[PDB]
């Protein structure tokens, strides 16, 4: 088994394996070193990664991007507009009160949760790396963004085991950045020395992270990180799109807004406008037939695209200033500014930066690669054949959480368990009296500290299997609270102790009740992927064996007029071409969409006679060389 | 400090880097793991790269490109002649000498093509350097193994301007086969054929290693190939169809072909990947919708002689080589076009049935040998 790390990001995911003594970038079919994030839908079959990205300007009403954003999502948060701009298929209500697409698919409609979808792609993505590997993949490792709630944590981690595979930990992606930038350096502080303080800052197509590590030879802290989720490449796409829909109004009296369609030409041609915007400081803006029959010809400077994103700008600063608070520090006292996220690569966005920390920038990291790197390596720490070199990490824990106890004979029923400001993982020992059965929660302790709309109670307990000694007053009972490396709230162990000595005396059954899926529920999601997966893999296949059948047709028959020409008999080739140039037609009719087993048939009636020519055709090949040596 | 492997492609470059036991490909600042080496004169400032090429059409007469054909070549070369009819700026002589010349800042420039080249070595110097967070000072450089000595010492004059140390100047297919690990063979002699298909251009190249030395036995350059006349194909196929279908022809419809035709370009990349690829293109001609598909097989057959044809230049290095296919050990893919699955069937059902050295991208295997070899000299 090989240790799989995934960067999953909102425009494209990032394949990395760790094997031989190494980390690898994994590229995919069309050899791309990432994937677009993209699950559509089709009358046969889905279009996953490369082939979702392919189909999509023709099947927007079935493709869904934004994957990443739409997890754990309440369907009436008070910013789910913020994300729904942004999507081009229907979104409905889910049962839970959370956010599912709708889509025509296999000819009905379809609903899938956010968890189904983001499965669907974790699952193709598994597969890449298992025909690129040879290997069989079982566990990874998912790098998601640090303002991802405890929810949304569980809900990917579900995810990934809908897809077969077991979530071994969800990272923080900045923090498996900041993980990659360790094993790779070779001269960090060493003892006594102050530790390295290095910035990290990650913006891409929906996100903007700061986070700011103490780095030493073989470890690492996080000091203090903040996230604007609304700030991303994305964000300068529309900006742009929104400006030339008001043009294209006044100069050629159309309104792309009135039409899906037309709207997404421009959108998606203004993702290339603004790259060149980061080289140059001017640029043409060219669509044709935006429309029918009507043809923009228009441009853009930089400066004008800078004012385009002035209110998004205002918030150019916060990140940084809001992880420096956190760390404790100042500006000044940062060494290095590391940069990553394509969407860093804007001069306007590389100043303010810049400005921020009052530092140069430093790029010594492949901003693309880092972050699935990371998380490759973190992967790998978990597997059972240990063969990596060790590196610590700490992350930061935000927010004060506190358990809580049926009270009974205790003077209090909670306490601050994992303070707001330190790290994870962590484990607190606690022993309570108990007079029986009794259930637990974890909590945040000051609700106003959180994101509005969060719920108090993170998630409950019953524990069970409690009995008392023959002095039948209480008993006490050990639990272990454990804010686990994924920074998930858990009780892993409860036992009553007593049984001159202490001693464990009954290990206490644990019922948890968090944001995890049932089994009964996991099973019947792993079930309707299963289904999925065996009929694009039919439709894929059948495609490949009427290809095959159809090159195979023009190559038998070139051959028949030349190198096989000496070494076939005149009713043998008439024979031969009448068959081939009936397998042909028939491609165009009953054989147009026909099933595998057909394609095959007709490719081995050929073969077998075409195989009798080539096998004469190679024993004069094979006698000639005789004639040589 | 560590050396760096350029290959100065004639369209795009490419830098590389041997470190931790591995060849890290480094992207630009616009994240691009390949340059053009394209450099712009304007009314105000130069641009190199990325810049250069975005900026191409509305600046054709100062931006300038393949100079690596110009480079160590005499002005009254028949192949500095040939080649100006295609560029459209202006190249002067002086004293024999090519300059390119060029508006910048409101002035009349002429510079040498190892000036031009200098700059982009420059570029891959600096993306080098943003990299590693040090001075690179240290540079394998590639050319093609046609070159001459005054082509290959006015690319090593260019590095030196650049201001870097030229380690080495080495064959461009000796350091794809070095990228592959083909010198690693030991002692006795291994005939190796470097297929470099990709951008409009073909070279072919033979080579012998032995005890990790090689020897430069064929090249065969097709010169032109890999572009437009499979775009044409594709939009003549497709344009009959429309015709068959509707009975009308959309022939003489100068907007509709093009349209027709970037529908074609996209088609034909999906079909290095995918065994089928869908056209959509709304209302096409006078409010007719066409939504149809092509077969990889059907690609492929419509461009079969333009496919075969990539044989040519394999047979004639062979026989330049004095050897037969049978004779050939290892086989190097390199340039983007061999990432189509024909180009790769042909050559193995040529080489009978001989497995491809391909896993490295075929437009980054060169930087990477490159940098391997840089690593070595400085070890
Ligand atoms: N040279 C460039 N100039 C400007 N923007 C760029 C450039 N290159 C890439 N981008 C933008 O960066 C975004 C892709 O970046 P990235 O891969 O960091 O995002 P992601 O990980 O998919 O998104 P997220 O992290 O928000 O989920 C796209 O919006 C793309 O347009
Ligand atoms: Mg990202």
């Amino acid at each position: 088994s090989t240790p799989f790390g995934l960067d999953l990001g909102n425009n494209n995911s990032v394949l990395a394996v760790a094997r031989n003594r190494g980390i690898d970038i994994v590229v995919n079919e069309v050899s791309n070193r990432s994937t677009p994030s993209v699950v559509g839908f089709g009358p046969k079959n889905r279009y996953l990664g490369e082939t979702g990205k392919n189909k999509q300007t023709s099947n927007i009403k079935n493709t869904v991007a934004n994957l990443k954003r739409i997890i754990g999502l309440d369907y009436h948060h008070p910013d789910f507009e913020q994300e729904s701009k942004h999507f081009t298929s229907k979104l409905v209500e889910l049962d839970d009160k959370k956010t599912g697409a709708e889509v025509r698919f296999a000819g009905e409609k379809h609903v899938f949760s956010a968890t189904q979808l983001a499965a669907m792609f974790i699952d193709k993505v598994k597969d890449t790396v298992k025909q690129d590997t040879k290997a069989n993949i079982t566990d990874v490792c998912i790098a998601v963004p640090p303002w991802y709630t405890e929810e949304q944590r569980y809900n990917i981690a579900d995810a990934a085991r809908i897809a077969g595979l077991n979530p071994v930990r969800i990272v923080n992606d900045v923090t498996a950045a900041g993980v990659s930038y360790g094993i790779f350096k070779t001269d960090l502080p060493e003892g006594e020395e102050k530790p390295r303080i290095v910035a990290f800052v990650d913006i891409g197509h929906s996100s903007y992270t700061c986070s700011i590590m103490a780095f030493k030879k073989g470890q690492l802290k996080v000091l203090g990180t903040a996230c604007d989720k609304h700030f991303g490449g994305r964000d300068f796409d529309l900006a742009i799109t929104e400006h030339f829909a008001d043009e294209f109004k006044t100069k050629y009296k159309i309104d792309i807004r009135e039409n899906p369609k037309a709207y997404n030409r421009i959108l998606t041609a203004a993702e290339k406008l603004k790259k060149v915007l980061s080289a140059n400081t001017n640029a043409p803006f060219s669509v044709e037939s935006v429309m029918n029959d009507v043809d923009v010809s228009s441009q853009l400077s930089r400066e004008e695209l800078e004012e385009l994103v002035k209110p998004l700008l205002e918030r150019v600063t916060e990140p940084v200033t809001k992880a420096l608070a956190q760390a404790k520090l100042s500006a000044e006292e940062v060494d290095f500014v590391e940069i990553i996220g394509g969407t860093t690569r804007i001069p306007t966005l590389k100043q303010s930066i810049s400005e921020a920390f009052g530092k140069p920038l430093s790029t010594t990291l492949n901003q693309d690669e880092a972050i699935a790197k990371g998380a490759a390596f973190i992967c790998a720490i978990h597997s059972p054949t240990l063969r990596v070199r060790p590196f610590k990490f700490e992350d930061i824990h935000p927010y004060s959480v506190s358990y809580s106890w049926d009270k009974q004979v205790e003077d209090e029923d909670h306490m601050e368990v994992f303070p707001a400001g330190s790290s994870f993982p962590s484990t607190k020992l606690i022993t309570l009296n108990r007079t029986g059965d009794f259930s637990m929660a974890a909590s945040y302790t000051d609700i106003t500290q959180l994101p509005p709309n969060t719920p108090e109670q993170i998630a409950n307990w019953e524990i069970t299997g409690v009995q008392l000694p023959e002095g039948q007053d209480s008993v006490p009972v050990k639990l272990k609270l454990r804010c686990d490396p994924s920074g998930l709230h858990t009780i892993e162990e409860a036992y009553t102790i007593e049984d001159t000595k202490t001693v464990k005396k009954d290990d206490l059954t644990i019922v948890a009740h968090t944001f995890g899926l049932d089994a009964k529920k996991l099973n019947e999601l792993i079930e309707k992927e299963n289904e999925m997966l065996a009929q694009d893999k039919l439709v894929a296949e059948t495609e490949d064996r009427k290809n095959t059948l159809e090159e195979y047709i023009y190559t038998l028959r070139g051959k028949l007029e030349e190198e096989y020409a000496p070494f076939a008999s005149d009713a043998e080739k008439t024979k031969l071409q009448g068959m081939l140039n009936k397998a042909e037609e028939w491609l165009y009719d009953e054989g147009f969409d026909s099933i595998k087993a057909k394609y095959i048939a007709k490719y081995e009636e050929l073969a077998s006679l075409g195989n009798i020519i080539r096998g004469r055709y190679l024993a004069k090949e094979e006698e000639k060389k005789q004639a040589i040596r | 400090a560590a050396a760096i492997g350029i290959d100065l492609g004639t369209t795009y470059s490419c830098v590389g880097v041997f470190q931790h036991g591995k060849v890290e490909i480094i992207a630009n600042d616009q994240g691009n793991r390949t340059t053009p080496s394209y450099v712009a004169f304007t009314d105000t400032e130069r641009l190199i790269g990325d810049a250069a090429k975005n900026q191409v059409a509305l600046n054709p007469q100062n931006t300038v490109f393949d100079a690596k054909r110009l480079i160590g070549r005499k002005f009254g070369d028949p192949v500095v002649q040939s080649d100006m009819k295609h560029w459209p700026f202006q190249v002067i002589n002086d004293g024999d000498k090519p300059k390119v010349q060029v508006s910048y800042k409101g002035e009349t420039k002429a510079f040498y093509p190892e000036e031009i080249s200098s700059m982009v070595l420059t570029k891959m110097k600096e993306i080098a350097e943003a990299y590693l967070g040090y001075p690179v000072t240290n540079a394998v450089i590639t050319v093609p193994a046609y070159f001459n000595d005054s082509q290959r010492q006015a690319t090593k004059d260019a590095g030196v301007i650049a201001g870097l140390n030229v380690l080495r100047i080495i064959n461009e297919p000796t350091a794809a086969a070095i990228a592959y690990g083909l010198d690693r063979t030991g002692k006795g002699e291994r005939n190796v054929l470097i297929f470099d298909l990709g951008g409009g251009t073909f070279d072919v190249s033979i080579l012998t290693i032995d005890d990790g030395i090689f020897e430069v036995k064929a090249t065969a350059g097709d010169t032109h190939l890999g572009g437009e006349d499979f775009d044409n194909r594709l939009v003549n196929h497709f344009v009959e169809e429309f015709k068959r279908k509707h009975k009308k022809d959309i022939s003489q419809n100068k907007r509709a072909v093009r349209r027709l035709r970037t529908a074609c370009e996209r088609a034909k990349r999906t079909l290095s990947s995918s065994t089928q690829a869908s056209l959509e293109i709304d209302s096409l001609f006078e409010g007719i919708d066409f939504y149809t598909s092509i077969t990889r097989a059907r690609f492929e057959e419509l461009c079969s002689d333009l496919f075969r044809s990539t044989l040519e230049p394999v047979e004639k290095a062979l026989r330049d080589a004095k050897l037969d296919k049978a004779q050939i050990h290892d086989l190097v893919l390199v340039g983007g076009s061999t990432r189509i699955p024909k180009v790769q069937k042909l050559l193995q059902d040529f080489f009978n049935g001989r497995d491809l050295n391909k896993s490295i991208n075929p437009d980054e295997a060169v930087a990477y040998g490159a940098a391997v070899q840089a690593a070595i000299l400085m070890g």
